[PDB]
């Protein structure tokens, strides 16, 4: 509790500093780039439907 | 053109089965093989949880003092349930749990329109006792893949912290091949016979769904044979 109440000293002067994290997930698509380990790479042209 | 007809649908497991048409012509077979698996792939009436309300949980990057995964990961595992509903478009379950084990689908208030194909799917552990967690579970259906990112521009005005929303993935269907062979009529040049293999999760059945296809194939029919 002592660490949680007074460990908040920051820097001189600014001693009340509010962070916040902000969560948000990319994804794949047109424009990503994919590749192996074994060193060939690429860009996702058209990532089509799996029907085709 | 002699028409095709259906000829003993192959039902041999909920998981997977087989129509098969007998009276198909030359070529055809390949010709609605190919046409009908983009019909099976894309409008599918399909279930999906979309919204999880948790009793103690405000975000999915948190952990009930009593659970064992994620809540995030317990989601995907929503995701990962097979369910097919009857009547109702949108149905909200309560997951009632408090006790050491893992939860499958059974221990949920299983809703008469609710059904789940395997209930023996554990979806989360509980590692405490006195840990009661209770959730309502808003599921849908609709068809093919809507994701919450493109629902986002309307939002319905998430402000209640508490509303959890994962991807709506209203797809059955999972293996789809159509097996093409000489049909063995004996009075004709040549026939096909099709015995279109599908693979399902376990919740949209065979004729029902190619009565489906033919629907959306009549709506398809209209336009082009009014020019």
């Amino acid at each position: 509790r002592r660490k949680i109440t007074q460990g908040d000293d920051l820097a001189p002067g600014v001693l009340k500093i509010v962070k916040v994290y902000l969560a948000v997930k990319r994804r794949i698509q047109p424009g990503d780039k994919m590749a192996g380990r074994h060193g060939n790479k690429g860009v996702i042209s058209k990532i089509n439907p799996i029907e085709d | 053109f002699l028409k095709p007809r259906l000829v003993d649908i192959e039902q041999v497991s909920s998981t997977h089965a087989k129509v098969t048409l007998e009276p198909l012509e030359r070529g055809f077979g390949h010709t609605l093989g190919n046409a009908l698996r983009r019909i099976l792939l894309s409008s599918m009436p399909g279930c999906a949880v979309t919204e999880v309300e948790i009793d103690g949980v405000l975000h999915e990057y948190s952990t009930k003092e009593g659970v064992q995964e994620d809540i995030l990961e317990i989601l995907l595992n929503l995701k990962g349930l097979a369910v097919r509903v009857q009547g109702k478009d949108e149905v909200i379950l309560t997951l009632n749990k408090s006790g050491i084990g893992p939860v499958t689908a059974a221990d949920i208030t299983h809703d008469g329109d609710v059904e789940i194909v395997k209930p023996q799917h554990v979806i989360c552990h509980l590692t405490d006792e006195n840990a009661s967690i209770s959730m309502r579970i808003k599921v849908q259906r609709g068809r093919g893949y809507v994701p919450a990112s493109t629902r986002i521009h309307s939002e319905e005005d998430e402000r209640p912290i508490g509303r959890l929303l994962v991807d709506a993935c209203y797809s059955p269907v999972e293996r789809i091949a159509y097996n093409v062979e000489a049909a063995r009529v004996e009075q004709r040049t040549d026939l096909d016979k099709l015995v279109i293999e599908m693979e399902t999760n376990g919740t949209i059945d065979p004729e029902e769904a190619i009565r489906r296809a033919a629907t959306i194939l009549a709506e398809q029919l209209e336009a082009f044979v009014d020019l």
